[PDB]
């Protein structure tokens, strides 16, 4: 099972990939 | 070009159905603890 | 294929994502007005 | 008003149809 | 107007999507607090 | 750091926004 630990973690990776693209 | 950024939007698109995949997790984590 | 095809493709995507997210607003919601 | 089941069917119903955009 | 409009509004469509998403990450973490 | 409230505000605000971009 995934933690919420990792979730967060994972969260940030594509929020920041996101980021990056739109810029 | 035109063409280049279409594929930046799909990546982008991409990368918002996995957080989409990640927060509908999450709901349904808590939503299993309090129900 | 084309460009044009592709770029309605992104915004059906996109508009099928609008309603997940809506989705998750909801759900979200349910679950503050249960615990608080 | 959605009851939770419905709400599961709904997401998995845009699921589809993104994926297949996807695809 | 023509493709480089569209897909342009596309690109702050998902710009906006992006903090509709972090705003539903953080309710999500909120509660997730308050349960566990 | 933000209320419930607000977070509501902030959902809908970005909610209209959308809506009007996807006209």
């Amino acid at each position: 099972e995934l933690t919420w630990e990792e979730w967060e973690k994972k969260i940030e990776e594509y929020t920041k990939k996101i980021e990056e693209i739109l810029k | 070009g035109i063409v280049q950024q279409q594929n930046n939007l799909l990546r982008a698109i991409e990368a918002q159905q996995h957080l989409l995949q990640l927060t509908v997790w999450g709901i349904k984590q808590l939503q299993a603890r309090i129900l």
